[PDB]
């Protein structure tokens, strides 16, 4: 079905915007591992991640085609769809060349 | 974009 085209250690944080405040995806502060799968049938493509504890699933999104990924820093970016923003607070500057990379790739062949 | 997050 899906293959994983990158990982990349990250906390995934997605914006409250009632609050105006960052909050941790899934509810619990911590470093992920976060995919992108890449569903060839369709090709398509989602940013799957996992708390590196207790597995739990903290983001599993749509790529949409012509998503605007926004590199605020070497060390966070984030992007948005209709209902939420989502950031992700990567481990290092390679952990976010990576995952940059990866995104990249998908938003120019979709 | 929402500026990035802090401590």
């Amino acid at each position: 079905s899906e293959q994983s085209i990158c990982q990349a250690r990250a906390a995934v944080m997605v914006y409250d915007d009632a609050n105006k405040k960052w909050v941790p995806a899934g509810g619990s502060t911590g470093f992920s591992r976060v995919h992108i799968y890449h569903h060839t049938g369709n090709n398509t493509f989602r940013v799957v991640g996992r708390k590196i504890q207790d597995h739990q699933v903290v983001i599993n999104c749509a790529i949409p085609k012509g998503l605007k990924y926004n590199q605020a820093t070497q060390t966070f970016h984030q992007w948005r769809d209709a209902r939420q923003v989502y950031g992700l607070n990567f481990g290092s500057k390679e952990d976010a060349n990576v995952f940059a990379s990866a995104m990249m790739h998908a938003l120019e062949v979709l | 974009x929402p500026p990035p997050p802090t401590e």
